[PDB]
């Protein structure tokens, strides 16, 4: 099966800004490539086809070239509601594969994440679970790092985190990261820590709470 | 103009069928080809396979043996099936004209062995309930439900600014959602923040004040 | 206009007909030189009111409407106008879907007849591609 990659993974670009997006075949498909955009919540949408046609219809900012094993996807100062996935597509060959796809974003003014630590509710203990919540909001960029500890020890298992799509409010993105355990290992250890690393600074933030205290 | 739209069983078990229906309107099913793409949960896109117009199809050979496409000239809709489904084939499916010109708004198939649950709500509020600085942010746990989906409110919505409420992840076979709501330090405890969380598949609808 | 054998040879590379689904370049030479010697503007009125259009000589029954033929399920989605253009781009596009039927080539009974099987690479043979 003929296999796509798409460069970069992520893209953050200011509205105004013209970027490129790659597409690159494992085969050379001639001119049998096809760009595809999918907004959030919405089904994909076909931008050019065969490489370079234009389709009657989609807004002149977008254009494609290439051929053979290497293309391109070009937009002319990004608009607003051009962000959201962008996807290519090989016919040339059955079965016709997709690329992993790259994410258009946008680019705004980095912001440390607001860390938030929260111990398992009274609730949840009588019922013999322990959840450990962790909320980082409002930060930029996406890419961040949590790291779990209990009484000094990283902890992985049991971790499960969720991540919110690029705020329409202010463009940041937050995240929730959550460590489960039985009401017995919970009540076997006493400091529990959240850690958070981050682009804004060279030091992670730390948000912990003991069982013994407080 | 033509319009596609997908329509079938949300919930299949393991190892049962998935069917999807795909009702072509505007123009006729046997006057194109059609085919059906799923989306796996990492943006990763699958062609499944189309239905030409001679009748014949073409099948992704990672599918082959499970899948099947037909079509319906009197009722002008093509169908899917896919057998022997395991949790992998959970997906967004999508029903498509060949050309890539037409595409249905997709319709979501979840693949579980797992009952109706409802959730159990969990209210999140600092260790030895102080606030520190000018603001606090309190939280929601919504764990252990099924299927999909619940509504979260604040306050039954008279609290909706400074929220954020996360996607669900699937944890042992159940969803499990957070919420979390930021509000200045003068507002809590001295004012009442509950949250309420509906589940419609179960009939139910909790309050947890915080 | 009327195509040299390579320069259309060299059009149907560059518009990517060449291992599309597996034919090689000289089956869509050897398929054009047959259905209408490489001539955009060729026609041909059928006994049914569908007429074949263009250098692969599509027909307007199933695959392209021209406004005047009983049962047109216009499966290229394409004016048959289009396929008479000097430019093939529309013409290849419609080749494109024809093919990808699963009697591939097999639409053109020409091609059956005095291309397949045959060492069809000798239609792009001597061109500089």
């Amino acid at each position: 099966d003929i296999v796509l990659t798409q460069s970069p993974a992520t893209l953050s670009v200011t509205p105004g800004d013209s970027v490129s997006l790659s597409c690159r075949a494992s085969q050379s498909i001639s001119n049998n490539l096809h760009w595809y955009q999918q907004k959030s919540h919405e089904s994909p949408r076909l931008l050019i086809k065969y490489a370079s046609q234009s389709i009657s219809g989609i807004p002149s900012r977008f254009s494609g070239s290439g051929s053979g094993t290497d293309f391109t996807l070009s937009i002319n100062s990004v608009e607003t509601e051009d962000f959201g996935m962008y996807f290519c597509q090989q016919s040339n060959s059955w079965p016709y594969t997709f690329g992993g796809g790259t994410k258009l974003e946008i680019k705004r003014a980095d912001a440390a994440p607001t860390v938030s630590i929260f111990p398992p509710s009274s609730e949840q203990l009588t019922s013999g679970g322990a959840s450990v919540v962790c909320f980082l909001n409002n930060f930029y960029p996406k890419d961040i790092n949590v790291k779990w500890k209990i009484d000094g020890s990283e902890r992985q298992n049991g971790v499960l985190n969720s991540w919110t799509d690029q705020d329409s409010k202010d463009s940041t993105y937050s995240m929730s990261s959550t460590l489960t355990l039985t009401k017995d290992e919970y009540e076997r250890h006493n400091s529990y820590t959240c850690e958070a690393t981050h682009k804004t600074s060279t030091s992670p933030i730390v948000k912990s709470f003991n069982r013994n205290e407080c | 103009e033509v319009q596609l739209q997908e329509s079938g069983p949300s919930l299949v078990k393991p190892s049962q069928t998935l069917s999807l229906t795909c009702s072509v309107t505007g123009d006729s099913v046997t006057s194109d080809f059609w085919s059906w793409i799923r989306k796996f949960p990492g943006n990763k896109l699958e062609y499944m396979g189309y239905i030409s117009y001679s009748g014949s199809t073409y099948y992704h050979p990672s599918l082959k043996s499970r899948i099947s496409i037909t079509r319906d000239t009197s009722k002008n809709q093509y169908y899917l099936q896919l057998n022997s489904v395991t949790t992998e084939d959970t997906a967004t499916y999508y029903c498509a004209s060949w050309g890539g010109d037409v595409w249905g708004a997709g319709t979501t198939v979840t693949v579980s062995s797992a009952k109706t649950t409802a959730p159990s709500v969990y209210p999140l509020a600092p260790v030895c309930g102080d606030t520190t600085g000018s603001s606090v942010t309190l939280g929601c746990l919504v764990k252990g439900y099924f299927p999909e989906p619940v509504t979260l409110t604040w306050n039954s919505g008279s609290l909706s600014s400074g929220v954020h409420t996360f996607p669900a992840v699937l944890q042992s076979d159940l969803y499990t959602l957070s919420s979390s709501v930021t509000v200045t330090s003068s507002t809590w405890p001295s004012q009442s923040i509950t949250c309420n969380v509906a589940h419609p598949a179960s009939s139910t609808k909790v309050d947890k004040k915080i | 206009k009327v195509f040299g054998r390579c320069e259309l040879a060299a059009a149907m590379k560059r518009h990517g007909l060449d291992n599309y689904r597996g034919y090689s370049l000289g089956n869509w030479v050897c398929a054009a030189k047959f259905e209408s010697n490489f001539n955009t503007q060729a026609t041909n009125r059928n006994t049914d009111g569908s007429t074949d259009y263009g250098i692969l000589q599509i027909n307007s029954r199933w695959w392209c409407n021209d406004g005047r033929t009983p049962g047109s399920r216009n499966l290229c989605n394409i004016p048959c106008s289009a396929l008479l253009s000097s430019d093939i781009t529309a013409s290849v596009n419609c080749a494109k879907k024809i093919v990808s039927d699963g009697n591939g080539m097999n639409a053109w009974v020409a091609w059956r007849n005095r291309c397949k099987g045959t060492d069809v690479q000798a239609w792009i043979r001597g061109c500089r591609l």
